[PDB]
């Protein structure tokens, strides 16, 4: 609905824009917001200079260091950008194509 | 005059890659966003500001930038495609209201598309379509995440002209060995033959731009260099 | 001089499609996707910039005019230099190999030639792809199929006569004869494909000199179809395209440019916004494009973008914002002294 | 004098010596090959072209539009005065080596028929298509350096100006009448060699294990297949030394998994 | 002026990190009439983050106040739980006052 009440606005506005189009802006603006909450979650953590956090992320949409094409790569951005190294070393409780190919 | 680091940059091809025989070299995408950045084609200038940026071997007369590397990942691998570049006559532009084509018995004598100077050229060139592009760099990586997040520069040949080698998702991340000139004694970028890094003889001048300078004689890498994303990430 | 980078996006108004050898293969209509399948497509910046070339050249000839004689003053050679700078009478400044700055008289008195280059003259605007801004923003559109107009509407049999009624009925029998024949051959074809991946060398080269003389017999067969070569009861293959509203981040540029070129560039979006026209299949209205680009310089010395402006092409008009856009179009439209002529 | 299109020219079109005429001093570059007149001896052939544009022709590269029916034979029956000219020939190549100054045409069947008795006199020729340009060069034993056109085609002048000497097996650069531009040479160079090994390898593996390997590759090489996929066909086929053996570049992958079909 | 000495030499373990927050929020409120948006992650230091520029700009044109609305409730007494005897002593060092105003 609020994508409805979007598309209606900018229908009355004017603007030329499908409900669809409508629907992908909601959702990265709402993909946004969902970025937000979480680094306030992860905020929680490392409230003093000495704090050490473990983070664990259970959510198997949270993009992969190695893969960078994920649809929520944006997601990413939780980890704060000093610890973007930390990100890329990471424990991966169950990751996907974990072998070696040969066509280096 | 500015603290270098060493960092290996990594970004999402969106279109291919179409090299000029040699691998495109990083710090040429610099080059050209700092002469999209300062209003000046002049070399002298443009490779000042550039030194300013990145990190230049005087004995060795290169920057610390290594050549193109495609990051290939399990889902897509490198792949080869050809950027097609066709002339489009059509048929408002074979018309007299944009021009005045001579006449015999009143008629337009139709241009001849299928030949000679005024036809249909179908350029098509080699270009290699992986997933990723990345290079290695001695640098200060705002000013390179700036510019290649910014400055109209992409990977290839032509990026001004076909929009070859479009990239978005520029990343930079730490390294902690420099590896833009030298890898194990395997040049990663055109250096001069006196240097002894092996890999493959050419001639090309050593700074860029690489389409001025006198052409010397220099060994660089293999132009398509493919390696794991997995392990580009690993630093 | 400076540098305009137009940061934008292009949302789509109707399906935005092109057609690339390359991309289009057998299997059907496919953008480039600069890898497998299942992957991102974008719409080629060649494109892009040969449509914004030709609105530039329609600037050019409409700033121009038109003789006494009501004809364009341009010729063959000088209209070829402005469309696709191809160079046919042999006559152009051979600039210098390796001195950079060549050119900066005809690019003072030809500022197409110089946002666009010409052979031999490097040109001043990059017009970059148009990305998808999303993972699911294309789609098989188009396609149907093409139905005989009198077994559709039987009122449309009342206007034919007799003789051209059973002209009528000959061609739907001719069309059936040559479907059920041609099957065949391609059901040979097939077959004979199917042997072409476990044969060798020998019989390979025996089992494809065989595959061409079907494809010469399905030519032979439509060809003896007396009122029609091919069938009009054709199933329209479908052309991939971007979706409705499909916002493409696009990336343009200018470089080091005088304002009077920025002025033509502008002009010429301007002029493209007539008929913001991306793309083939128009006769199914493809291409239509609205675009918002920020356009942005850098600073001198430091390396931030500023923002000079905003262009915003949609059907409702062109909304130029900021000074300095005006001021450049105004320059264009001013400086006369320009030369396309030489 | 030392530039590509001398030694083709000494080596295969000299045959027509006779049917040119002599030269003109001119003051141009000649607009075929494209280098300065300092290296013409300030001689050369004026010509008009099909589409009536004054192009000067040097010596060497005038050959290339040269009508000698009665040593060319009749290209085209419906104009039987104009016989074949080396710049319109389309699917005909040539091997020349250069420091021998020999030339071995490879025309296909119809070329062959078409030319007559006394062009073999002069020229070697023997019976080859387009696709099997590549047979006769991987089984014959080069000479180098060489120049190796692939395709006359009717582009004279990209033809001119994409001729290079192949100095080694490593690199054959086939002339295709393309514009050999530094972005296309990848799709005109052969690496006999690295062929030549790799099918030395190849009798290893089982004719199912070859074509698995082949189709594969040229899967991978047009991103058709996940390289995880190719992988594991591979390695379950055991064809990781196959793999070791090919260029990093999918385009020459392709070039040389052309040429091993071929042979 | 005082800023480079009145942070060290009042015993504050400041950071490069604080000094360009500290810079960048005094520049902002130099401005009239405009807005500003900082990201301030954890760690950087907002208590004293934003307080150091009220002060300083307080030094000048000394008529006006500042409002400093946070909204956990836990968070405006750690504006005044163990860092207003810190500000009190950096007023001290650049001299003039705090006049704080625990406002609910
Ligand atoms: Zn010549």
């Amino acid at each position: 609905m609020k994508a409805e009440s979007l598309y209606g606005y900018l229908k009355e506005r004017g603007y030329s824009r499908t409900f669809e189009a409508v629907n992908r802006n909601i959702y990265l603006e709402n993909l946004r917001k969902v970025i937000r909450k979480a680094k306030q979650s992860v905020g929680r953590g490392i409230r003093s200079e000495n704090d050490t956090v473990r983070i664990i992320i259970l959510d198997p949409r949270f993009p992969e260091p190695t893969d960078l094409s994920s649809k929520h790569r944006s997601l990413e951005h939780i980890i704060p950008v000093r610890f973007r190294r930390e990100y890329r070393s990471c424990e991966i409780l169950s990751p996907a194509y974990f072998e070696e190919d040969i066509q280096c | 005059m500015l603290n270098f680091k060493p960092y290996r940059v990594i970004m999402s091809s969106l279109t291919p890659v179409v090299i000029s025989g040699i691998a495109p070299s990083l710090d040429g995408i610099l080059y050209e966003a700092l002469s999209q950045a300062i209003p000046s084609n002049e070399p002298g200038v443009v490779l000042a500001r550039l030194k300013e940026i990145l990190l230049f071997n005087d004995e060795l007369g290169v920057f610390h930038a290594s050549s193109l590397r495609f990051g290939i990942t399990p889902e897509q691998g490198i792949g080869a495609t050809t950027s097609m570049r066709c002339d489009y006559l059509s048929p408002e532009k074979l018309s007299t209201a944009m021009f005045s084509p001579r006449t015999r018995r009143g008629l337009f004598t139709r241009v001849l598309l299928t030949g000679g100077p005024t036809k249909r050229r179908m350029t098509t060139r080699p270009a290699y379509s992986a997933p990723y592009l990345t290079f290695d760099f001695v640098g200060s990586s705002e000013a390179v995440e700036i510019l290649l997040n910014h400055a109209h520069v992409g990977v290839g040949y032509d990026y001004f002209s076909a929009a070859n080698g479009e990239f978005n998702n520029v990343t930079i991340l730490p390294l902690d060995i420099d590896t833009s000139i030298s890898n194990e004694g395997m040049a990663l970028r055109p250096v001069p033959v006196n240097s002894g890094l092996n890999g493959i003889k050419g001639v090309s001048p050593l700074i860029p731009p690489y389409f001025v300078g006198e052409k010397l004689n220099i060994v660089h890498p293999a132009p398509v260099r493919t390696q794991l994303i997995s392990s580009l990430l690993r630093g | 001089m400076r540098t305009l980078n137009f940061n934008g996006k292009i949302s789509t108004l109707e399906p935005l499609t092109v057609t690339v050898k390359n991309a289009v293969s057998t299997s059907g209509h496919r953008l480039p996707r600069n890898g497998g399948f299942n992957a991102a497509p974008y719409f080629p910046g060649t494109s892009i910039r040969g449509t914004l070339r030709h609105a530039a050249h329609k600037v050019i000839v409409d700033r121009v005019g038109l003789n006494a004689d009501g004809k364009s003053p341009f010729d063959l050679a000088e209209h070829f230099m402005l469309a696709q700078g191809v160079d046919i009478n042999g006559e152009a400044e051979t600039f210098a190999p390796g001195e950079i700055n060549a050119g900066a008289e005809l690019r003072s008195k030809n500022p197409l030639i110089s946002l666009f280059g010409r052979w031999g003259l490097s040109g001043k605007v990059g017009i970059g792809n148009a990305i998808p801004d999303g993972d699911n923003q294309w789609g098989m559109f188009g396609g149907g199929a093409r139905s005989i107009m009198f077994q559709r509407d039987e009122s449309l049999m009342e206007f034919l006569e007799t003789d051209q009624v059973d002209r009528l009925e000959r061609l739907l029998e001719e069309q059936a004869e040559a479907s059920v024949d041609i099957s065949q051959i391609k059901t040979e074809q097939d077959a004979l494909k199917k042997a072409m991946k476990s044969a060798d060398k020998d019989t390979k080269a025996e089992l494809q000199i065989k595959v061409r003389e079907l494809d010469e017999k399905i030519q032979a067969r439509k060809d003896q179809k007396q009122e029609s070569r091919e069938s009009i009861r054709r199933p329209i293959d479908p052309y991939e395209a971007f979706i409705t509203g499909a916002e493409l981040s696009h990336r343009m540029s200018i470089k080091n440019a005088t304002d009077e070129e920025a002025g033509l560039f502008i002009s010429a979006l301007i002029r493209f916004a007539a008929e913001p026209r991306f793309g083939g299949h128009a006769n199914h209205n493809c291409g239509l494009v609205e675009a918002h680009w920020t356009v942005t310089t850098w600073k001198p010395g430091e390396l931030v973008p500023v923002t000079l402006g905003e262009i915003v092409i949609t059907p409702n008009g062109v909304e130029i914002t900021g000074d300095e856009l005006f001021a450049m179009v105004k320059a264009f439209n001013e400086n006369q002294s320009f030369d396309f002529t030489a | 004098m030392n530039h590509p299109v001398e030694s083709v020219y000494s080596a295969l079109t000299s045959i027509l010596l006779p049917y040119m005429g002599e030269p003109v001093p001119v003051q141009r570059n000649c607009s075929c090959c494209g280098r300065a007149p300092s290296e013409f001896d300030g001689v050369g052939f004026e010509l008009v072209n099909a589409y009536r544009e004054r192009v000067v022709h040097c010596r060497p590269c005038q050959t290339f539009f040269v009508s000698a029916p009665e040593l060319m034979g009749v290209e085209n029956p419906k104009k039987p005065t104009t016989g074949q000219k080396f710049g319109m020939w389309s699917g005909v190549g040539a091997v020349i080596n250069v420091e021998d100054n020999s030339s071995v045409l490879l025309a296909p069947q119809g070329v062959v028929n078409k030319l007559p008795e006394h062009f073999f006199d002069h020229v070697e020729v023997i019976t080859a298509t387009s696709g099997q340009h590549l047979e006769y060069l991987f089984n014959t034993e080069l000479k180098f350096p060489l120049i190796y056109i692939q395709n006359f085609g009717v582009k004279t002048y990209e033809l001119v100006r994409s001729l290079r000497v192949s100095l080694s097996a490593d690199a054959i650069y086939t002339c295709a009448d393309q514009l050999l531009t530094r972005q296309n040479e990848v799709l005109y160079m052969l690496d006999l060699k690295k062929a030549k090994e790799l099918h030395q390898e190849i009798k290893n593996y089982s004719k199912k294990e070859m074509d698995i390997f082949i189709r594969t590759v040229t899967l991978l090489a047009y991103s058709r297949i996940t390289p995880e996929a190719a992988s594991n066909e591979f390695k379950k086929n055991n064809l990781i030394p196959l793999l070791l053996l090919l260029p990093t570049d999918p385009h020459q992958r392709l070039s040389i998994l052309h040429l091993l079909k071929k042979v | 002026m005082n800023t480079s000495a009145v942070f060290e030499s009042a015993g504050l373990s400041l950071r490069k990190v604080q000094q360009d927050y500290i810079e960048a929020a005094a520049g902002a409120l130099t401005q009239d009439h405009k807005v500003a948006l900082i990201s301030a992650e954890t760690g950087v230091g907002k208590t004293l983050g934003y307080l150091v520029p009220a002060l300083l700009i307080l030094l000048k044109n000394p008529e006006a106040k500042f409002v400093i609305a946070t909204n956990s409730h836990a968070l405006m007494h750690q504006i005044f739980r163990s860092d207003r005897p810190l500000l009190e002593q950096i007023a001290e060092q650049c001299g003039i006052k705090v006049t704080f105003s625990r406002l609910m």
